[PDB]
């Protein structure tokens, strides 16, 4: 006869959602000064994380149903968005506009400005971007911002940051992640090289368009993950073994005028340039995107045909979704990209000040006007590829770039209760 | 941490007074208090105390059911009964308090100021 | 020699004051889109609830003491409250009006609108209600809302419902409610048959004046409650055993206008008329109201005297006290209800668009204009009587129609432990 | 052999920083009605609070390491704050005034109000204060409030009363305040007379500057305490045996009007004046104050110089730092105080309505004009000290005038787990 005996601090466990909460590295809660990612308002990063790898643990993986790009989506736009509660609002600044081509990206406008200084009325210039704004119909001198019959911009409070800040997620007591470490374990299925982990490594809150890029590498070939590979309704995301350099600037040094449109009130505009008109543009080592992209290819072809003709130009979709994105030193460039997919580097670039946190509804926030010139450089490490066997860059927001890092882990609760039949029956 | 004492008292012959001690600057409970006499021209004569927590009391044999010991916690304050005066009960009431190390008398260095009963 | 010995879970329990929690049905999950009430932060009802009949249990109860009213009160107010934040200010658009008749409940009126479009202005028209707008006086031809000069009133969001979904509402652990299954059980006073319960049944969030419906129909007999039946300080809750039809409408099958007042922001007004002018109107089987009520007399001579003449007309109070009213449709409606009580039936009904959440301070919600016509019905299940031996329709607010539901239970907080003497000491 | 035992509710601790939760006296629950501080969200006080002396006990305390002072300086000012979200922005207030003298420290200006009834303009008039308003230096008619060109100020909502409440801090469970309760005891250093305080008496919010009040008077001697007595860079806190009575006044009846500029939204500005014009002043009692500066002397000598000259006019600072500040009857009084320092007593006042918490960063507060005479007394209790042997009254801010009090305490942490080696071995 056996007996029922209670066992606790059984190593079991169920997969279970959570919330993870933050941790920061050493830096970032003195950047609260102005940035509003890497705030004050989270604890420090476990200065000596702990690993355990798991003899004959194998579980199921999928990158496509990891609910922590859902808490990822959120906590990015949740703050960013209170980071600009107490900013301006540019509503009385959509006036009217009467402008020329700067001495036509960039357009010298006047304005009249509507009553300001409590009884007075003031006449001022500013510099826009063709992208921001857009002419009236029957004037074609007179121009209003995009935006301003849908909803209220604000620009900036010219103290923030968006320094894309390495913040590591960690789990509750009670809780694991458990960490796929098959190096070539596709986006779904089965992984038996899995680890314990407490909490996970910092990943950059990245924004980009048609590009991943400063982190996470692969494992000396190219390593292509898609849903199917095979429907057309499906995307793929490529990881590169070695990164590729681009270095982006903007060599106008600009300076901006503090416009006050009431006792109280005022913004930033873009002033003079200091010097000539520069392009803005990017410098992409030709030969090693290219030499990159052949071996791209020949990871490509093992689904889709070894004499398959592949990635062609830019195509579909409005400009933001054709053209390449980056905060380059916090400035927006769109550039153009099809050099780069020329054929089955120095990209022009263009900017606009007017952006959505990947995409809002209805409302935006303005760049306030950067002084000085741009320079920045980064790492590219990966693509997102658009089905027609032709492939085209771009597609998905910023859940498929959030995914594309966090397809490594998964959450479970641990289950530490349970019972066995013994031989031995409880004494009274 | 001082003792304070009440009045003084003028009885006849077969009254009773009472006499209180407050516990200011110290735990009334976390110290046992004696009660000490000294009748004009005498040296100290000891009554008995009482534990202000238990309200536990030992008395001297000379006063068995004559002298009594009551207290009063809410207000900090313990109390010295005797009943049966007589002649011999003028003196100076004093209260005081010993160290109690290990719970057993050391000697007192707390005093109140005493107080006076006529009889 | 008895000794101390102590038990732990001990059915017992003190009355006490805690916070009830909302559980949800089903659907209201998924009806976040646009009711209010109904929201998705909300648990789900136990789809099995249970209920204890208890033996020897007789508990006093005192509908007029229980606090679950306070607790609706504040509930109610504060989620009406809270989907209003980010709706329409109609500010702007009380500036003028220069009203004739509809081609006079309903004015057809005209107006300027200041700067709207940047540096233009413009000229609009609109339906009005004379319930929401009145005249100046040394014009007789131009008109103002209401409210304007104390407070502001805004638009509710298109995008929303009042639909008063059952949502029940469920103790918190170590807390149960006690409920009066007693069917002949007054207002106040000792009940015996008591039940257990860990939640209470759905209860639909009903606005109305003069009008107890749509659930918690009487014992086959008219029961009447009220704190004394005697001081004339003291109202009579009346419930039916039987409903009584009602079958409301408003014919007029209307358009609205989205008005532009500036770029980004805009407002829905009454348009056009599609067909004639109906008058809004409710249908009340006569026979069914009137049989009813002289049932209701048959009870209520009971504290009041056999021959004593009971119901007049409505009277007192401002119209919202005096006339009936209704959301039919999420229109309001505002009946004279005065054939009902004709005599100590089809009636007529006013229309208004400013609104309060029974009552505010100040501020007031308008109901943006209702597309086609308005039809609903309704189940007529009690009244609220006023003193003058004639009683009249109406008094009270809330929190008298929150307490005519929740009379039926009170909270109580679990104490199970204690301690008793026992014959057994304690070994060592 | 000594073997390991565990002990639990070991009276050890280690200084610990926690939150202290404010305690109400009994009539500040019901205050909310007006009073900011006083709060109904607030538990009452002990009404038979504990205090245990410790017989070998002897710590160090520093008062300016005291972090109960950054809790006091964060919870009153967002308090403060809070209560002011719903009120009147002065904001188009600031648009004119055409100015004359009041029939010049007040004004009497005559003002245009920008459209205000819907399509109307009308003109008003007010009494202003020169310390709140500034002319236009081309015209010397014509002025404008002085911090209209950096923010928003905001008109205290009538309901409104900062009585400076004693409301006490308490310690969480876990925690325990210790006191220090020699009178001898500077500001650093052990303190053996020490005992446990589970919550602190209550201490008002008083705000003020150059002067201590309304408590805390020293041990039967002039008190003094310092950082050092030495640096320049650090300041003296001065205790005072005895009070001294100095009572305050405006004897001008004034009266207020309520403007409306548009439907819906007005404020009140100061009206006619009933009867004459009084200076606002304070009677101090002379012998009383220089009686006390004489002791002043005495103990202040001992750190720098028996014939030292100490004690001079007041210096250094703009004119909110020169004059003498409180708020009296909730009047904002601004006195030279010179004559109190006159020599190494009547002082006239000034009135000012725009305040700040302290001092605020751009906004800042209108304090609505009070109707009738201000009539206050007070009781000064002591002094802070400026280095320059001269020394000079004033400096500091809220948190040195909330570390005079919070000296006498610090926070610790209880740690009632341990173990220790025993001849007794673990029995199985
Ligand atoms: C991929 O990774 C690359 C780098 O590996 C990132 O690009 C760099 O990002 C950092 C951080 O945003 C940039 O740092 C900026 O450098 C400017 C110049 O630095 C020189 O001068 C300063 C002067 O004191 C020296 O301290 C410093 O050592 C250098 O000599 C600074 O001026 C910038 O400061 C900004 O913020 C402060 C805050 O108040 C302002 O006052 C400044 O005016 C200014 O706004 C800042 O420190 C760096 O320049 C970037 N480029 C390069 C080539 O490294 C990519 O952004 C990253 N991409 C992604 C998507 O992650
Ligand atoms: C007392 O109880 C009665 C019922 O017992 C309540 O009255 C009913 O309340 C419901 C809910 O408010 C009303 O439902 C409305 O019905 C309209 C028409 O329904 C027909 O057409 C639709 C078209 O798809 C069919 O699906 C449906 O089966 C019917 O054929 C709908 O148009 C209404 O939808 C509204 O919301 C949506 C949300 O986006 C909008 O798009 C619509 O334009 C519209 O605004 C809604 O579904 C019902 O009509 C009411 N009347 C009747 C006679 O049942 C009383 O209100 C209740 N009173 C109280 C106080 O509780
Ligand atoms: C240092 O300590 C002194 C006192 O020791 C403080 O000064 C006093 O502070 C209190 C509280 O602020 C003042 O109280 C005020 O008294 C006015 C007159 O009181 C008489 O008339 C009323 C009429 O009903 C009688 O009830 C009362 O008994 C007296 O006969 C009141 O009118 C004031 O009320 C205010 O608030 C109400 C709330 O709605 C308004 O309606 C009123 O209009 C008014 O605004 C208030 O009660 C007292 O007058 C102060 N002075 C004196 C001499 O005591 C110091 O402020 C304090 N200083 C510091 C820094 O702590
Ligand atoms: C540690 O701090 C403790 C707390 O302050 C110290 O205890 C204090 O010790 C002083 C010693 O003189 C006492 O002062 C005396 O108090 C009596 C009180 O009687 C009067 O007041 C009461 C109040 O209701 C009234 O009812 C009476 O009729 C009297 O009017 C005075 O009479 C004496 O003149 C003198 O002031 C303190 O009272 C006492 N504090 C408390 C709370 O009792 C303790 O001594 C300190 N220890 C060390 C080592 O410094
Ligand atoms: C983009 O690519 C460049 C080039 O590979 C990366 O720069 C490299 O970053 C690593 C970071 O560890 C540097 O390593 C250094 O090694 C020395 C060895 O003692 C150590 O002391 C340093 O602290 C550091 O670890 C490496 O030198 C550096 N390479 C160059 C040429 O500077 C860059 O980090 C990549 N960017 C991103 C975002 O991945
Ligand atoms: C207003 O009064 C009407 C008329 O009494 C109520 O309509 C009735 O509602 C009940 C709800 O249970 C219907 O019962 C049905 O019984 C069948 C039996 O198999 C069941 O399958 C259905 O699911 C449902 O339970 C009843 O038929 C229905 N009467 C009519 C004539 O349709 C109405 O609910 C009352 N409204 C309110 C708010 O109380
Ligand atoms: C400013 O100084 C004045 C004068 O010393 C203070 O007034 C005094 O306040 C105390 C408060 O306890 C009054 O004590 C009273 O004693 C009687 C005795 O039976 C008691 O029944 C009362 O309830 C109260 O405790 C004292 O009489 C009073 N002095 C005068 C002349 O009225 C005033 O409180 C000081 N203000 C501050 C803020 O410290
Ligand atoms: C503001 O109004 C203008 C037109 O008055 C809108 O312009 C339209 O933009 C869409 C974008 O694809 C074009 O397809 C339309 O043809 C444009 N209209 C015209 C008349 O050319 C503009 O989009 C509106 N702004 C916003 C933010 O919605
Ligand atoms: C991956 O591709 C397969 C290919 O068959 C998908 O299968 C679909 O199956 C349904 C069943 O009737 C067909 O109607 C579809 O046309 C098939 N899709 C295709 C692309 O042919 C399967 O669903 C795909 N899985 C994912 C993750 O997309
Ligand atoms: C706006 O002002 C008008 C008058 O200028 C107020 O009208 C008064 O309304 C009350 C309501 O019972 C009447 O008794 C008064 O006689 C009306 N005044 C006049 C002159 O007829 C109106 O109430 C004000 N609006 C608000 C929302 O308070
Ligand atoms: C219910 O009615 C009774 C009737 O007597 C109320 O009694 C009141 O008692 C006071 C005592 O002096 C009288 O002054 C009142 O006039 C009485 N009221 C009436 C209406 O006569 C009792 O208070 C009432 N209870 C409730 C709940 O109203
Ligand atoms: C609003 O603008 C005026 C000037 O246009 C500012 O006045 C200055 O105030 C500082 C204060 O110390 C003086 O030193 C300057 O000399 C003043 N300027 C002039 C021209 O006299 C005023 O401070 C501004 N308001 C705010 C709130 O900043
Ligand atoms: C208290 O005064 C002493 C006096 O010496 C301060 O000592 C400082 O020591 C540094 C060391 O090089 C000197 O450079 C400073 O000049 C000294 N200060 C003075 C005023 O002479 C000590 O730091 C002071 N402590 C506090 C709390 O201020
Ligand atoms: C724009 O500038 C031209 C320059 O001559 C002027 O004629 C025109 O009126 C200006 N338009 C506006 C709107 O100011
Ligand atoms: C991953 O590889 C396994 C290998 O059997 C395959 O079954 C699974 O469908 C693959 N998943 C994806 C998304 O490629
Ligand atoms: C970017 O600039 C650095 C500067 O040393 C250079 O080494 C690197 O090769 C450049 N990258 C490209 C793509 O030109
Ligand atoms: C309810 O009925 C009981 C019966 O005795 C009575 O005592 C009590 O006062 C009644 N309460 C009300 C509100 O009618
Ligand atoms: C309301 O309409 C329904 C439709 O069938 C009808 O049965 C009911 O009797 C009507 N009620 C009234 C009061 O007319
Ligand atoms: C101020 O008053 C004087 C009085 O004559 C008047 O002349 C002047 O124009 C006024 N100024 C303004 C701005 O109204
Ligand atoms: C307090 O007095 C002690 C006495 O030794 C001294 O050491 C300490 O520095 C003094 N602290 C201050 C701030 O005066
Ligand atoms: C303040 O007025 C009171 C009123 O009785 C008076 O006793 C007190 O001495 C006055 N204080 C001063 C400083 O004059």
């Amino acid at each position: 006869q056996l007996w029922v005996t209670v066992y606790y601090g059984v190593p079991v466990w169920k997969e279970a959602t959570t919330t993870l909460f933050c941790a920061s590295d050493a830096r970032a809660y003195d950047t609260e000064v102005r940035n509003v990612w890497a705030t004050h308002a989270c604890v420090p990063t476990d200065p000596n994380p702990q690993e355990v790898v798991l003899e004959n643990v194998t579980e199921n993986f999928n990158m496509w149903k990891n609910n922590m790009v859902e808490q990822m989506h959120e906590d990015i736009i949740s703050l960013w968005d209170q980071s600009l509660k107490p900013c301006v609002k540019l509503t009385p600044l959509c006036v009217t506009l009467n402008c020329t081509d700067l001495r036509g990206e960039i357009k010298n406008c006047s304005f009249n400005i509507t009553t300001s200084m409590r009884d007075k009325v003031q006449k001022e210039y500013a510099l826009f971007y063709k992208l921001d704004v857009v002419p009236i119909k029957n004037d074609n001198t007179s121009y209003r911002l995009i935006s301003c019959n849908t909803s209220v911009i604000t620009q900036a409070c010219p103290k923030v940051s968006f320094e894309p800040i390495p913040i590591h997620y960690c789990a509750p007591a009670g809780f694991a992640i458990l960490k796929c470490n098959d190096k070539k374990f596709n986006g779904t299925g089965p992984c038996t090289n899995v680890s314990t982990v407490q909490c996970t490594h910092g990943i950059r809150p990245v924004v980009s368009t048609q590009l991943l890029l400063n982190g996470s590498l692969a494992e000396e070939e190219v390593v292509i993950r898609s849903a199917n590979f095979t429907d057309n309704a499906k995307i793929i995301i490529v990881q590169l073994n070695k990164s590729v350099e681009i270095n982006c600037t903007r060599p106008n040094n600009n300076t901006r005028k503090s416009i006050h449109i009431g006792p109280g009130r005022w913004f930033y505009t873009t002033g003079e340039i200091i010097g000539d008109i520069r392009q803005a543009h990017c410098n992409i080592s030709g030969t090693k995107w290219n030499d990159t992209l052949k071996q791209i290819v020949v990871k490509l072809k093992e689904q889709f045909g070894n004499k398959t003709i592949v990635f062609n130009h830019s195509s579909g979709g409005d400009p933001e979704i054709v053209m390449h994105s980056f905060n380059c030193g916090g400035e927006f460039f769109y550039c153009n990209s099809t050099q780069l997919f020329n054929s089955t580097i120095v990209l022009p670039c263009r900017i606009k000040q007017i952006v959505n946190m990947w995409q809002e509804v209805g409302k935006a926030m303005y760049a306030p006007p950067i002084k000085g010139q741009i320079r920045c450089s980064s790492n590219i490490t990966g693509l997102i590829l658009i089905r027609d066997e032709i492939f085209r860059p771009g597609g998905g927001d910023m859940r498929d770039n959030w995914r594309s890092e966090l397809y490594k882990y998964k959450v479970v609760k641990i289950e530490p209760l349970g019972i066995a039949p013994t031989k031995c029956k409880r004494r009274v | 941490e001082v003792l304070v004492q009440s009045g003084a008292e003028v009885k006849k012959p077969g009254a009773s007074v009472k006499v209180s001690c407050r516990a200011f600057g110290y735990t009334f409970t976390g110290n046992a208090l004696h009660w000490v006499r000294q009748a004009p021209g005498q040296g100290l004569e000891w009554l008995g105390w009482i534990n202000p927590h238990s309200g536990d009391t030992t008395t001297s044999q000379k006063f068995q059911g004559r002298v009594y010991m009551t207290r009063d916690k809410s207000i900090n304050t313990a109390f010295l009964d005797v009943t049966r005066l007589t002649s011999d009960d003028t003196g100076i009431y004093y209260c005081a308090r010993d160290k109690y190390y290990g719970n057993e008398a050391v000697g007192m260095d707390v005093w109140g100021q005493g107080t006076s009963v006529t009889v």
